[PDB]
């Protein structure tokens, strides 16, 4: 069956500037069957573009889509804040992976704080340990978590906010889980964070009962 | 004045059968097909299949056949999506949405989020996540199920740098999230903070004070 496939994942642009989303067929297809939806976070998509060429009911005209056989373009002449959503192109029983528009601005290092485990927590016989990446440009951060002198692996989970509607940033929080017996056997728990933004990777840590 | 509207919010065991329905209105049910699309947690749109409600002709994707039955009642202007043992694995939103013949979904549904897991509705435990220039203070609303959960600072009086973060699935089954805001260094002494977490399908209405310590 056709695979659409969309380039790029992400396009980082600002307000007033030109976007050019980009869907290639892995075989020839009819440009009468090509459509482009748009969706915000926690929204149904919705449709932009049939037929290759023809804008939906009430979509603004600074929406454009063209190509034919294997390639297919979306342009938003100007971008408006309201355009900062994620498009997916379709033909036929297939959708593309979707391209994220995304706001570019100004690079932001993150502010890195880590929490120890509560007392209340530690009484049930689990230790979350909590580390807050702050208001970071852009989104790719690396998070490294360190007990005592050692590296973890598989004991963290992580999540991101959505780009902030006021500052475009974002924020990450990771949480290290070990067992009561597991973190009481140790001292040093670090935080390590990486960032376009920073010069040098930055720690943040504590001793266990200090 | 042409509406998809869809049923409502299901929390499943594995195992269990389902069905969830689309109704349309403000146009000719019979003229134009139903759509069927699941949308996994983070993840992009999956055509599952259609169908004409006029004749009752039904077309799934190859991942689809056989995984699910689309049916619709003309009668009352309904269409189905049903499984007859669901898996963990089909936890998803799953859109209806109305086809024209020429291919593209036109108007969608609201959207049916589908929630397929062996736990049972649990409160969440409340943490404190205790404190240049700028301290961050926040709870950890860890260990609940279903989703989701509200979280306020101060009654809703705290909502400058406040980030409530998108909630985490451990391997327990149960959901993990933490909420954190952003605070000036020189206020933790004249000023209280206090999380008012909330978790509807288990009556859990809980205001934890986060002290510096």
């Amino acid at each position: 069956e056709v695979v659409l496939t969309q380039s790029p994942g992400t396009l980082s642009l600002s307000p007033g500037e030109r976007a050019t989303l980009s869907c290639r067929a892995s075989q020839s297809i009819s440009s009468s069957y090509l459509a482009w939806y748009q969706q915000k976070p926690g929204q149904a998509p919705r449709l932009l573009i049939y037929g290759a060429s023809s804008r939906a009911t009430g979509i603004p005209d600074r929406f454009s889509g063209s190509g034919s056989g294997t390639d297919f373009t979306l342009t938003i002449s100007r971008l408006e804040p309201e355009d900062f959503a994620v498009y997916y192109c379709q033909q036929y029983e297939t959708f593309g992976q979707g391209t994220k528009v995304e706001i570019k601005r100004t690079v932001a290092a993150p502010s890195v704080f880590i929490f120890p485990p509560s007392d209340e927590q530690l009484k049930s016989g689990t230790a979350s340990v909590v580390c807050l990446l702050n208001n970071f440009y852009p989104r790719e951060a690396k998070v490294q978590w360190k007990v005592d002198n050692a590296l973890q692996s598989g004991n963290s989970q992580e999540s991101v906010t959505e780009q902030d509607s006021k500052d475009s940033t974002y924020s990450l929080s990771s949480t290290l889980t070990l067992s009561k017996a597991d973190y009481e056997k140790h001292k040093v728990y670090a935080c390590e964070v990486t960032h376009q933004g920073l010069s040098s990777p930055v720690t943040k840590s504590f001793n266990r009962g200090e | 004045e042409v509406q998809l509207v869809q049923s409502g919010a299901e929390v499943k065991k594995p195992g269990e059968s389902l069905k969830i329905s689309c109704k349309g209105s403000g146009y000719s049910f019979t003229s134009y097909w139903i759509g069927w699309v699941r949308q996994m947690p983070g993840k992009g749109l999956e055509w599952m299949g259609v169908i004409y409600p006029g004749d009752s002709y039904t077309r799934y994707s190859p991942s689809f056949q056989g995984q699910v039955t689309i049916s619709a009642d003309k009668s009352i202007s309904t269409a189905y999506l049903q499984w007859s043992s669901l898996k963990a694995s089909d936890t998803a939103m799953y859109y209806c949405a109305r086809m024209p013949n020429w291919g593209s979904f036109d108007y969608w549904g609201q959207g049916t989020l589908v929630t397929v897991s062996s736990a049972s509705t649990k409160g969440p435990s409340v943490f404190p996540l205790a404190p240049g220039g700028t301290a961050a203070l926040g709870c950890l609303v860890k260990d609940y199920f279903p989703e989701p959960v509200t979280v306020s600072w101060n009654s809703g009086a705290l909502t400058s740098g406040v980030h409530t973060f998108p909630a985490v699935l451990q391997s327990s089954g149960l959901y993990s999230l933490s909420s954190v805001v952003t605070v000036p260094s020189s206020s933790l002494g004249t000023q209280t903070y206090i999380c008012n977490v909330n978790h509807k399908p288990s009556n859990t209405k809980v205001d934890k004070k986060v002290e510096p310590k």
